[PDB]
């Protein structure tokens, strides 16, 4: 079922990158990249994963 | 678990004579981590806990 989500991005704009400066426990800038197809954000808890 | 841990214990003392107290269900929004905490916590109070 994975690679099936391709047809995003071609339909849709899909998400591809989030970046951060100096924002919330995250100090200067940051950034993460995603994948086009489904990815996952895990952390312990306190960790602004939210 | 500090509240319901006074309220079992009969007056003047502070080991209550009922013990069993139930918990269900109750863990969904902690990590692994953190949750080590509270098992060891409840029956550090003088509870037993299925
Ligand atoms: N604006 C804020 N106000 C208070 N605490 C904050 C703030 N931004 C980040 N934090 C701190 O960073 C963490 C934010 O929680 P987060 O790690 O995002 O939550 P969860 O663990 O539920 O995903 C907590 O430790 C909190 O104290």
């Amino acid at each position: 079922m994975n690679q099936v989500s391709g047809l995003a991005g071609k339909e849709s704009f899909i998400l591809t990158r989030i970046e951060l400066f100096n924002w919330g426990g995250f100090h200067g800038l940051h950034q993460a990249a995603i994948h086009q197809d489904g990815t996952a954000v895990i952390g312990p808890t306190g960790s602004g994963k939210t | 678990t500090a509240s319901l841990s006074y309220a079992l214990c009969p007056a003047g003392s502070r080991y209550p004579l009922f013990g069993t107290i139930i918990l269900d269900e109750a863990f969904s929004r902690s990590s692994h981590a953190v949750a080590g905490r509270i098992i060891a916590a409840l029956r550090e109070f003088g509870l037993h806990a299925v």
